[PDB]
């Protein structure tokens, strides 16, 4: 059992107002079952892309989570990711600055 | 020099219940994909079938039809008899394929990992285990050996389809990997726990191909401290990328991220704090 890294960070410039995609990058978890959603005011966002799961040459399992989302001053947005290696959900917030 | 790679990630919980996954690159570009779902290969890029015709790519494709039916099973066999621990769970990833060297050489592999670790190859014309494996897996290698029909398509396979295909492939998609996409770069500050400490971010996304270097600047001479981040996909197969410096408080005014990439010519991106 090995506990997943999240990462989360946008693919443009992000900018208040101007639709944007907000990646959720996670890896490093064995065994490969897990669940990630990606939360808009911690509500569930409907249209949450995944890639197909893949894994680095040293076996470590890697997944992008990726979905638009306009980003704006109240608005906060995070990746919400559940594993048995946890015994409970790891959210980590999206901060532009970060 | 390309890496094509086979990579199949395989489940199995409880006696009825098993799903096999897998997806083909070619470079950090994703080729095939075959869900569990799917009955039958699928293409993710124009030039998935390389320079296979129709009638031999269909071959290659029934036979990976053949092999996941014949995988699942076997599996289950050789673990309800010879593990001597409970035969399920079971987690298996496999990576098979070939490193691609300039001037049509080529390397190829299978690597096989038993729940979550490298445990299996097939070198010459047989499975081997490898260092740190569990002892007890020299059993089910060894009935595996005594497969020459099956021994025998994996040497075909390391020897020359994927040797031959994944050349077809990297001659059929040379434009797709050598396209240039222009890194975009952006600039934050965090604060640090410690008062006059802050830490400068240079956010450098959306470039192909891949090999970038980023760097903290005062003019002339660069900020050994810059500490490049891991490097992250975006979803249309970009990059993305930053770089970090911990300066003291008013350090920051005069430094500037300088972005080098192949899609840029020699114009430098400079962006200053
Ligand atoms: C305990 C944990 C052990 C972990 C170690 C894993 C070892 C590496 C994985 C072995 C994969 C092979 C699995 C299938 C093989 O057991 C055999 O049944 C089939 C069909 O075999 C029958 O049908 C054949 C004709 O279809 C032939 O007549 C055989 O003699 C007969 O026994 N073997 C195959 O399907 C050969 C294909 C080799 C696999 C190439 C596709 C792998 C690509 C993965 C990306
Ligand atoms: C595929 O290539 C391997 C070499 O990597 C061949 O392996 C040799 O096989 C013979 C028996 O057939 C052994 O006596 C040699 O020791 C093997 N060489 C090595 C370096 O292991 C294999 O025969 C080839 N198979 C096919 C079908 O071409
Ligand atoms: C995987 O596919 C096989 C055959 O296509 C099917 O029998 C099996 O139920 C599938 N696994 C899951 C978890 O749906």
């Amino acid at each position: 059992q090995k506990t997943p890294q999240i990462q989360v960070y946008s693919r443009h410039p992000p900018e208040n107002g101007k639709p944007n995609i907000l990646n959720c990058y996670v890896t490093q978890f064995h065994p490969p079952h897990i669940e990630i959603q990606m939360l808009k005011n911690g509500k569930k966002i409907p249209k949450v892309e995944m890639s197909d799961m893949s894994f680095s040459k040293d076996w470590s399992f890697y997944i992008l989570a990726h979905t638009e989302f306009t980003p704006t001053e109240t608005d906060t947005y995070a990746c919400r990711v559940k594993h048995a290696s946890m015994a409970e959900p790891k959210t980590v917030y999206w901060d532009r600055d970060m | 020099n390309y890496t094509f790679r086979c990579l199949q990630t395989s489940s199995f919980a409880n006696i009825s219940w098993s799903r096999t996954d897998s997806l083909i690159l070619l470079g950090d570009l994703q080729t095939h994909r075959w869900s569990n779902d799917s009955a039958i290969i699928s293409f993710t890029k124009p030039w998935s079938q390389g320079k296979l015709s129709n009638q031999q790519w269909e071959k290659l494709q029934h036979m990976f039809q053949v092999y996941r039916v014949s995988f699942t099973r076997d599996i289950q066999e050789l673990v309800k008899m010879m593990s001597p621990k409970e035969d399920y769970p079971i987690e298996i990833q496999l990576s098979t394929g070939c490193e691609m060297y300039p001037g049509n050489a080529s390397e190829s592999f299978f690597h096989v990992a038993f729940q979550g670790k490298y445990a299996v190859r097939f070198r010459g014309t047989s499975w081997q285990r490898v260092l740190g494996a569990p002892s007890w897996l020299d059993l089910p290698i060894k009935v595996l050996n005594a497969d020459q029909g099956t021994s025998a398509t994996v040497q075909t396979l390391l020897n020359d389809t994927w040797p031959q295909f994944a050349r077809g492939l990297l001659e059929a998609g040379k434009s797709d990997l050598e396209k240039q996409e222009k890194p975009v770069a952006w600039l934050s500050s965090v604060p640090s726990s410690a008062h006059g400490h802050l830490q400068l971010v240079c956010h450098v996304s959306g470039f192909y191909p891949k090999p970038v270097w980023v760097m903290w600047m005062r003019g002339d001479q660069e900020q050994q401290g810059t500490h490049r981040g891991d490097f992250l996909p975006n979803a249309d197969e970009t990059w993305y990328l930053q770089a970090t410096l911990d300066v003291e408080a008013g350090e920051e005014a005069g430094l500037a991220c300088r972005v080098k990439h192949s899609s840029l010519g020699g114009q430098d991106i400079i962006l200053y704090w």
